[PDB]
């Protein structure tokens, strides 16, 4: 009883510390990705400022 | 004359236009000094989260490896 | 003994599985830095240039 109570309750700290792990990923995923856009967007936008500057 | 007002129009338009320019300059520039100082505690994050989870690594290694040589011995 | 044999694994296997997701979200915050700060680079750049356009 007493090595099932002490597993028992490691496991259920070490399955929730999953899940909370889990949530930061996605998030962080969402602003790095946001980010990445961003990024693709600028270097876009520059290429067009310099085929602007080609036509004058 | 008219060109006179105009080019002083103008004139005052770029120096408030690189007025504001430089300004959000140093904005964005605080605002990556802020990023970078995030970028950095991450990083202390990083290698605390590492060395603590390696200690419970470390500690559950000894564990499992007494018990093993007692399954062993038995 | 079933229980215990049950939790003990599982256990394990979440250990395994969170060291590997530490892993992952350390690379990707460091990969996250990293473009993050090749972006300000661009966005001194760009304010070098918006110095230069002090001209105006």
């Amino acid at each position: 009883s007493d090595k099932l109570k002490e597993a028992e309750t490691r496991a259920e700290f070490a399955e929730r510390s999953v899940t909370k792990l889990e949530k930061s990923i996605d998030d962080l995923e969402d602003e790095l990705y946001a980010q990445k856009l961003k990024y693709k967007a600028i270097s876009e936008e520059l290429d067009h400022a310099l085929n602007d500057m080609t036509s004058i | 004359d008219f060109d006179d007002i105009h080019r002083k129009r103008m004139e005052k338009d770029l120096n408030e236009l690189q007025a504001l320019i430089e300004a959000h300059f140093e904005n964005r520039k605080k605002e990556e000094e802020e990023l970078v100082s995030l970028k950095d505690r991450i990083e202390r994050r990083r290698a605390e989260r590492a060395e603590q989870q390696r200690i419970r690594n470390e500690r559950e290694k000894e564990r499992q490896n007494r018990l093993a040589e007692e399954r062993a011995r038995r």
